[PDB]
C-alpha cells in the first residue's frame, strides 16, 4: 500500500537527464508529478512504470525492490499503467478486452472470471457497448475500457500518463470523478502531465522536478507558492 | 490453451501471413506466365493451357514460400500490435514476452501442420499434374513414360513403354565385379506379380562365357527379383524438391538397397521435414526483431528488414546444402543447418529481452 | 488501381527481357552444328573380336589404331593383327600388315607388308607374304593381285595372282 | 545556394554508405564464385565491372533514402511550406548526377576496357558437359552417357548407351573404368580400360572391343567488352556498335534516373523512408533487363546497329518527365475535375 | 489580404470528419479555430495550410482561389505554417536557416538578404544564436529561429499549429506576446489549439467546430455563453 520512489536517476548520450527524484503514492492517494517540459517528471514516471532502466535509485512497494524487474513482473506486484496514446485491443470487443486480461490470472476459475467480468462492465458503465470492437469506440468509452481492462489485473498502483492531454473541458470533470473512483477503490493513482491546472485540482499530494532534480512538494497549495516553482515553472502570476 | 490474447495475435499473424502470401504468389504467377509465353503455340498449348499450367503449380510456390511468408507476416502482424500500443498494454496488464512468444509459437503450429501437408499431398501431385499436361498440350500427345533408364546394382534396364505396372519392350545389361558384361535380358512385356518381383513373357537370355561362348536361351517366362518397384520408376525422372515426402523416404530406402549414393534424396528428404522448423525459426526471428532492433520503426523498415533476411536465409540454405555433401557430412545437418543458425540469431537478439 | 497497372506492367517486361535473354544464350548454347566428314571413332592398342550369327568366335583383329567412319562404314587399322578361327577355339590362321580397311560389307584390305602364318604346324603349308590382300571374313575367300610367295616347309614357290580362301584351304592362281 | 549544398551533403554520406554495403556484397560473391572455379588480381581487375553495374544504383538509392529521410522528418515539408519548390532538390539532384556521371564515364571507357584488356593478357598467359548420378545425353542425342563420379576427373566408372544406329555404324554398349571429356570445333569424350559390345539384345552376332584408349563424338565473333573505346568509336561492326551504345547508355542513364527517382521519393510520415523500395527496384530492373535483351538483340543482328538502345533510353527519359509533372498545376486541376465530378 | 475559408468538407475511408466548415482570418487580426477534440478543426485547419487535400469547398487569399495549390504555391500565395513538432534544420545554423529561405526571394539583393537577415535575428533576439546549429537550441530559442525563418519568406497570414501544446505557464506570456508581435506586424494570424483558456485569450475571433461542421462564431464572450458551446465543448462552469 505504498509505492517508493528514492533516489532516481537516467542519463542519455553522458548527460544526466533525471539526477535526483523521489516520490511515494499511498493506498488511497492521488499524487501528480509535475514540472517543466523535459525538466525531468516524465523519465521519471517511466522509470516506476519500467519502459526506462534506472541507472541508480530503487522502486519499491511495500519495502519490495521492483528496480531490476520487467514490467510484466512489476505488474504482477501491483502496478497498472495507462498509456496517454490508444492501448485497446482494436480488433476485439470490451467483453474480450477484460477477459483477456482475466484469463491470466491462472488462479481465477472460469466462474470467477466471468463473474468480474459483469461486475467491470456494470461498474465503468460499459454494459451496452460490451460487443462493440475496441476500434469502434469514441474517446471516453475507450479511455473506461481501458481502465476496466486494467482493473482486471487488480492492480494496487494506477499510473496514468497524461490524462488530461488534448481534452474537453466538458470531459475535465469526468475524468476526475475517475480519478477519484479509482482513489475511492483503494487504488494509488500516480499521474504525470503538463496540465498543471486539472492536475492540482485533482490531486491530494503533488511533486515538482525542475532542472533535473525534485524542487518542491506537498499539497497543491504548498507548491503554488513555492518560490523556485514560480520562478522556472509558473509564473508569478498562475490562475488556478 | 485456448486464450483470448493467444488467438487474437494469431488471428492478426494468420491475417498478415495470408494477405504477404497472396501477393507472393500473385508476382510468381505472373513472371511464370511470361515465361509460359516463351513457348506457346507448341501442339495445342495456346494462352488457357499456360494459364492452366501456371494455376496447377501455385501449391509448390505456395511451399517454396510459405517460410518467408510467414517471416514478414509475423514481423507486420507484431508490428501492427506493436505500433498500437497494444504489445506494451499486454505487457503493463501481466503478459510477459515469454508469453507473447508463446502465442508466436502456438499460432506457428498450424502453419507448420500446412506446410507438410502441401509438401506431402498437395504440391507433389499438383506439380507433377502441371507438367504432364504442359508436355501433352505441347507436343499433341507425345511426352505417360516413353523412353526410361534406370540402373539397380550392377544391372542397367531400358523400357520402351511403362504403363501403370507393365512394362513393354524391356532390355536389361549384367556386370561382374570386373565391370564387364555378363548377361544380357530382352522382353516384348513384363508385369508386376507381387512385392519386389516381375514377370517377363518371352523372354530372350544371352549370356557370355569365356570370351569364345554366347548362348542365348528363348525362355517363356523369367522371374525378376529386383528391388526396384514401379511407383520407384515412375519418379525417376521428376525434381527430388517436387517429390512428396512419403515418395522421398521410400526412395532413398530403394537408393540405399541398390548400392546407390542416396544423398541429394536425403538432404531433400530431411528439407521437407524441416521446412516447418524453418517456418517457426523465422516466426521467433520476427519477435525477437520485434521486440529488439525494429521495436519503434515504420512498417517500411520492418519489411524491407524480412525481405533481406528471407533473402540471406534463402542463400544460407543453398550454400549448406551442397557443403554438407561434399564434405562428408549427414544430410539431416545440411538441411536443418540454416534454421539452427538462424534459431541462434533470434536467441542472441531475445537473450536481454527475455 | 492506375500505378499498381504500371507496375504489372513493367513487371512483363522485366520477365520478358529476362527470359529473352536467357533464350538468347540458349540459342547460343542451342548451336548444335552438324559435324565434318572425319572419323567418328577412335582408339588405340584394340583387340576386337568378331563372332558369327550363331555366337562363336569367328576372328580377331589386334591393332594399335582404328578408326570407324560412319558415313561408309570404313574402319581403318594401323597395323593390324587378324586371327582367324576354325570353330573358334582353333586359331587356324594368322594374318598381319601395317595398313587394314574393315567395310560394312566384311571385307578386309591389307596394304604395307602383309604376312600370313598358319598355326597348323603339320600341314606342310606354314607361311605367306604378299603386298596388298583382300579377304572376306564371312567367307574367308581371300584374292591377291601382286607379287606372292609361298613357303612349305619342304617346298617353296613365287607368283603372283592368287585367289583363295582360308574357308578349305582352296587355293587357286595362275 | 545554402540550402542545395546541405541536400547533396546529406545525399552524398548516404550514397557512400550503401555503395561501401554494395561493393562489399559484390566482393563477397565474386571472390567466391573464383575460388569456386591470383583470386586477389583477378578480383581486382574485376573490380569495375562492379563499379559499372552498381554506381547508378549507388546514386538511385542514395537519393531515395535520403529524400526519403527528408520527406519522413518533414523537412522537405517544412521547405514547401516557406517557398522551397522542386527546382532547388532537382538542382542538388543534377549536381550529385552530373558528379556520378563523370565517374561512371571514366569507370565505363578508360577503367574497365583497361581492366578487361590486363585480365586479357593476364589470362592469355597463365592458364563441365556432362553430369554425373543420372542418365545423360549428348547434344547429339544419340548416346546415353551415366557417369559415376567426376572428381576432379579420377574415379569414372563410365557407361554409355546407343540404341540408335547412325549412319553405317551398328548399335552399341559400352562400359570402362575412367574417361575424360572436352572441347576445336566439336566436342568428344575419350574411354580408358574398358571394353565396346557391339550389338542387339534379341540377336548373338557381336563385337567386342577391349580398348586401353577410345574416343568418340558427343557434340559440336571476337571480344567486345575488352577494347579501346576510340578504335571502337569508328569499328564498324553489329555487336561492336552495340558494345559502344551500352557503355554511352549508362553514362546516359545515370542522370535519367536520378530525374525519375526525385518525385518518386516523396513519401508521408505514416509511410516509410522506405516505403518506395519495391517499384523504385522494379524499375531500376526493367530498364537494365530491356537495356541489355536490346544489347543482344543488336549483337544477334536481330535490330539494326543504327536505332540501337536509343528507344530504351528514350522511354526512361519520358517516364522521367511523365512523373515530374505529375505535381504541376494542370494535372493537379485534371485530378480534381475527376474529383468534383 | 484576406484569408477565407467556404463550405470545407473532408472525409477519411469514407467517414465524414469536415462536412460544412467556413472561416476567415484578415491581416491584423487573431483568429482562434477551436472546438471538441477531432471534430473538424484540426483537419480544417490543415486543409487551409495545404498538408489535406479538401474535398469540398473553396479556400481563397485576395479573392484568388488556392483551393488545389500544394505546398510551395500557396506559400508563394502569402500563407506561412509554423508546425507544432520541431521544423528546424538541425544540421544547419541559425543565420543558415533564415538565409535558406531568404536565398529563394529573388527579387532582393545579396546585400538586401544580408541586411534582412540581420533585422531578422535582432528582432527576435537571436542575435546569439546567430551561428549555432538549430539541433542544439531549447524550446523557445528554437520556437523564435523557426518564427524568424517563416518570417523570412514575407508572408501575409500565419496558421500556428497548436502553439500553447506543453508549454510551462511561465512560457505561456511569453508566446502570447511574440503572437500579438506578430499580429501587429501586419499579420492574420489562425491558432488551432486544444488550450481553450490560452487560445481564447490570445484570439480576437473565435470559430467553434464541433460535430464536423461550424456552430458557433464571434468574440471569446460570444462563444462563452454560446449555449450549445457549453453542452457540447465547455461545460456549464467553465471558467476562461
Ligand atoms: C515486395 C513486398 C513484399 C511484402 C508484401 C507487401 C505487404 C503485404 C501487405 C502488408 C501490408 C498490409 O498491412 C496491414 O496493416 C494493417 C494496418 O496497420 C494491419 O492491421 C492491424 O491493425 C492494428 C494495428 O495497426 C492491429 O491491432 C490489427 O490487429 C491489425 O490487423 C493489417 O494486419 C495489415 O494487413
Ligand atoms: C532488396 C529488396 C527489394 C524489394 C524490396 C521490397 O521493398 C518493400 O516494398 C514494399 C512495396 O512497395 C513497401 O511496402 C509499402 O507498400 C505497402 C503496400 O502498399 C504498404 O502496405 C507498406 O506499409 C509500405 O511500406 C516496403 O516498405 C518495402 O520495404
Ligand atoms: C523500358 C522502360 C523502363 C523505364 C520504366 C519507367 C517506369 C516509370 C514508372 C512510373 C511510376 C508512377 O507510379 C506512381 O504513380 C503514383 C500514382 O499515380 C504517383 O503518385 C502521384 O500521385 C499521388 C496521388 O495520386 C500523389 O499522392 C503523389 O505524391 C504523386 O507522386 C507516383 O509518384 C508514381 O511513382
Ligand atoms: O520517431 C520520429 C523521430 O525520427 C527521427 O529519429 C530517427 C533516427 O534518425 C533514425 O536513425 C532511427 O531509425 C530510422 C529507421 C532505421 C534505420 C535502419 C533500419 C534497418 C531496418 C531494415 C533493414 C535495413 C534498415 O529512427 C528514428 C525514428 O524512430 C528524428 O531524429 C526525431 O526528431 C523524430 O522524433
Ligand atoms: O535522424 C537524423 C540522423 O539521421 C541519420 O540517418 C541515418 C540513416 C541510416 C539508415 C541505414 C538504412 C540502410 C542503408 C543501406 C540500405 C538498407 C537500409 C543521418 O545520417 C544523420 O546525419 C542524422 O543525425
Ligand atoms: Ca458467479
Ligand atoms: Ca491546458
Ligand atoms: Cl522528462
Ligand atoms: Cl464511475
Ligand atoms: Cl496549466
Ligand atoms: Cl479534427
Amino acid at each position: 500500500a505504498i509505492l517508493k520512489a528514492q533516489h532516481l536517476a537516467k542519463s542519455y548520450k553522458k548527460r544526466k537527464v533525471v539526477s535526483d527524484v523521489s516520490l511515494q503514492v499511498e493506498s488511497g492517494q492521488i499524487v501528480g508529478l509535475l514540472g517543466p517540459n523535459g525538466a525531468g517528471k516524465t523519465t521519471s514516471f517511466y522509470m516506476i512504470v519500467g519502459l526506462v532502466a534506472r541507472d541508480e535509485g530503487t522502486i519499491t512497494i511495500d519495502d519490495n525492490d521492483i528496480s531490476i524487474l520487467p514490467m510484466h513482473s512489476r505488474s504482477r506486484m501491483g502496478i497498472g499503467y495507462l498509456p496517454q496514446e490508444a492501448s485497446i485491443f482494436r480488433k476485439l470487443s470490451v467483453e474480450d478486452n477484460i477477459m483477456a486480461v482475466l484469463q491470466t490470472r491462472e488462479e481465477l476459475t472460469h466462474e470467477e472470471r466471468q463473474d468480474k467480468l459483469e461486475d467491470l462492465l456494470e461498474e465503468f458503465h460499459i454494459q451496452h457497448i460490451r460487443k462493440s470492437a475496441g476500434m469502434a469506440l469514441s474517446g471516453g468509452e475507450r479511455r473506461r475500457v481501458e481502465i476496466a481492462r486494467a482493473l482486471a489485473a487488480n492492480p494496487q498502483f494506477i499510473l496514468l500518463d497524461q490524462p488530461f492531454a488534448g481534452v474537453d473541458p466538458i470531459s475535465v470533470i469526468d475524468i476526475k470523478k475517475i480519478i477519484e473512483h479509482l482513489r475511492d477503490r483503494g487504488l494509488g493513482v500516480l499521474i504525470t502531465d503538463h496540465n498543471v491546472r486539472e492536475t492540482l485540482d485533482v490531486c491530494e499530494k503533488a511533486y515538482i522536478v525542475s532542472q533535473g532534480r525534485l524542487i518542491a512538494e506537498g499539497t497543491p497549495q504548498d507548491v503554488l507558492n513555492n518560490e523556485q516553482v514560480k520562478q522556472v515553472y509558473l509564473g508569478e502570476q498562475f490562475r488556478l | 490453451m485456448f486464450k483470448i490474447l493467444d488467438w487474437y495475435i494469431g488471428r492478426t499473424i494468420v491475417a498478415t501471413t495470408a494477405l504477404v502470401l497472396v501477393t507472393f504468389v500473385g508476382l510468381s504467377g505472373i513472371i511464370k506466365y511470361v515465361e509460359q509465353l516463351r513457348k506457346v503455340g507448341e501442339g495445342s498449348y495456346d494462352l488457357l493451357q499456360a494459364l492452366l499450367f501456371v494455376v496447377l503449380s501455385i501449391p509448390r510456390d505456395v511451399e517454396m514460400f510459405f517460410p518467408m511468408a510467414a517471416l514478414l507476416g509475423a514481423l507486420i502482424g507484431l508490428g501492427a500490435l506493436a505500433s498500437s500500443s497494444e504489445l506494451v498494454v499486454m505487457q503493463a496488464a501481466g503478459f510477459s514476452k515469454l508469453d507473447i512468444g508463446l502465442s508466436v509459437l502456438k499460432t506457428a503450429i498450424p502453419l507448420m501442420i500446412i506446410v507438410t501437408l502441401l509438401g506431402e499431398w498437395g504440391a507433389p501431385q499438383a506439380q507433377k499434374m502441371a507438367r504432364d499436361m504442359r508436355a501433352f498440350a505441347t507436343s499433341g500427345g507425345a511426352i505417360v513414360r516413353t523412353g526410361v533408364w534406370a540402373r539397380d546394382a550392377n544391372d542397367f534396364i531400358f523400357i520402351a513403354k511403362v504403363e501403370n505396372e507393365h512394362l513393354y519392350g524391356l532390355n536389361l545389361w549384367r556386370f561382374d565385379e570386373n565391370k564387364k558384361l555378363s548377361t544380357v535380358i530382352f522382353s516384348e512385356q513384363v508385369d508386376y506379380v507381387a512385392n519386389n518381383e516381375w514377370l517377363m513373357k518371352d523372354a530372350v537370355l544371352t549370356r557370355l562365357v569365356n570370351d569364345i561362348e554366347i548362348s542365348k536361351e528363348s525362355l517363356p517366362e523369367y522371374r525378376w527379383r529386383t528391388s526396384l518397384a514401379p511407383d520407384k520408376l515412375a519418379v525417376v525422372t521428376v525434381k527430388p524438391e517436387e517429390l512428396s515426402l512419403t515418395g522421398l523416404s521410400d526412395y532413398v530406402h530403394y537408393l540405399k538397397a541398390s548400392e546407390q549414393d542416396s544423398s541429394r534424396y536425403e538432404l531433400a528428404l530431411w528439407r521437407k521435414v524441416t521446412q516447418p522448423i524453418s517456418i517457426a525459426v523465422m516466426m521467433l526471428m520476427a519477435l525477437s526483431f520485434i521486440f529488439g532492433p525494429l521495436r519503434s520503426v515504420t512498417m517500411g523498415a520492418r519489411i524491407l528488414s524480412g525481405v533481406i533476411a528471407g533473402f540471406s536465409f534463402y542463400i544460407s540454405s543453398e550454400f549448406f546444402g551442397p557443403l554438407s555433401l561434399v564434405y562428408g557430412l549427414p544430410p539431416l545437418f545440411g538441411a536443418l543447418a540454416p534454421s539452427l543458425v538462424f534459431l541462434a540469431i533470434a536467441l542472441g537478439l531475445l537473450g536481454r529481452k527475455l | 488501381s492506375l500505378s499498381r497497372i504500371v507496375y504489372v506492367l513493367l513487371l512483363f517486361i522485366a520477365s520478358w527481357s529476362l527470359y529473352y535473354l536467357l533464350g538468347q544464350e540458349q540459342d547460343s548454347k542451342i548451336q548444335v552444328a552438324p559435324n565434318l566428314e572425319l572419323p567418328m571413332f577412335s582408339g588405340e592398342n584394340l583387340e576386337n573380336i568378331s563372332y558369327d550369327e550363331q555366337g562363336i568366335r569367328n576372328y580377331v583383329i589386334t591393332s594399335i589404331h582404328l578408326d570407324h567412319y560412319a558415313k561408309s562404314g570404313n574402319t581403318l587399322f594401323k597395323a593390324p593383327i587378324l586371327k582367324v578361327y576354325r570353330e573358334g577355339t582353333l586359331q587356324e590362321w594368322e594374318i598381319t600388315a601395317r595398313r587394314g580397311i574393315l567395310s560394312k560389307d566384311q571385307v578386309l584390305t591389307l596394304y604395307d607388308d602383309v604376312l600370313a602364318k598358319n598355326l597348323l604346324p603339320d600341314s606342310g603349308f606354314d607361311t605367306l607374304t604378299t603386298s596388298e590382300m583382300s579377304i572376306q571374313l564371312k567367307s574367308r575367300d581371300f584374292w591377291a593381285d601382286k607379287p606372292v610367295e609361298l613357303r612349305g616347309p619342304q617346298f617353296e614357290t613365287h607368283g603372283q595372282a592368287m585367289k583363295g580362301n582360308f574357308a578349305d584351304h582352296s587355293a587357286e592362281l595362275y | 545556394m545554402i540550402i542545395v549544398r546541405y541536400l547533396i551533403r546529406e545525399t552524398i554520406k548516404s550514397q557512400f554508405a550503401i555503395f561501401f554495403v554494395l561493393f562489399l556484397v559484390f566482393l563477397s560473391q565474386k571472390f567466391i564464385r573464383v575460388l569456386a572455379d591470383m583470386i586477389l588480381s583477378i578480383v581486382g581487375l574485376n573490380m569495375p565491372a562492379m563499379g559499372l553495374l552498381m554506381l547508378p544504383l549507388s546514386l538511385y538509392i542514395g537519393i531515395l533514402l535520403t529524400f526519403g529521410r527528408l520527406y519522413a522528418e518533414s523537412e522537405i515539408t517544412v521547405m514547401n511550406a516557406t517557398g522551397i519548390g522542386n527546382k532547388f532538390l532537382i538542382r542538388a539532384a543534377l549536381y550529385l548526377a552530373l558528379i556520378t556521371a563523370s565517374v561512371a564515364a571514366f569507370n565505363a571507357l578508360w577503367l574497365a576496357p583497361w581492366s578487361q584488356d590486363k585480365e586479357a593478357h593476364l589470362m592469355e598467359q597463365f592458364a563441365d558437359l556432362l553430369q554425373k548420378g543420372h542418365f545423360q545425353r549428348s547434344p547429339d542425342g544419340s548416346s546415353v552417357v551415366f557417369i559415376d563420379n567426376i572428381e576432379n576427373r579420377k574415379l569414372y566408372n563410365v557407361f554409355v548407351a546407343q540404341l540408335a544406329p547412325r549412319d553405317s555404324i551398328l548399335p552399341s554398349v559400352m562400359f570402362s573404368h575412367s574417361g575424360d571429356v572436352k572441347e576445336d570445333g566439336r566436342q568428344i569424350i575419350t574411354l580408358y580400360d574398358g571394353t565396346r559390345y557391339e550389338g542387339v539384345p534379341t540377336r548373338v552376332d557381336y563385337m567386342i572391343t577391349n580398348f586401353d584408349s577410345y574416343d568418340g563424338l558427343i557434340g559440336q565473333e571476337r571480344d567486345w567488352e575488352a577494347l579501346p573505346t576510340l578504335s571502337l568509336l569508328n569499328n564498324a561492326d553489329r555487336r561492336a556498335q552495340a558494345e559502344l551504345q551500352w557503355r554511352i547508355s549508362l553514362v546516359v542513364c545515370i542522370p535519367l534516373l536520378t530525374m525519375l527517382v526525385v518525385p518518386l521519393s516523396a513519401v508521408n510520415p505514416r509511410q516509410g523512408r522506405f516505403a518506395k523500395m519495391g517499384p523504385a527496384i522494379l524499375i531500376y530492373l526493367t530498364y537494365f533487363l530491356a537495356l541489355s535483351a536490346t544489347k543482344s538483340a543488336i549483337e544477334d543482328g536481330s535490330l539494326p546497329v543504327i536505332i540501337g538502345l536509343w528507344p530504351i533510353n528514350a522511354a526512361l527519359l519520358l517516364a522521367a518527365l511523365m512523373v515530374n509533372t505529375l505535381d504541376s498545376i494542370p494535372v493537379r486541376r485534371f485530378k480534381d475535375r475527376w474529383k468534383q465530378r
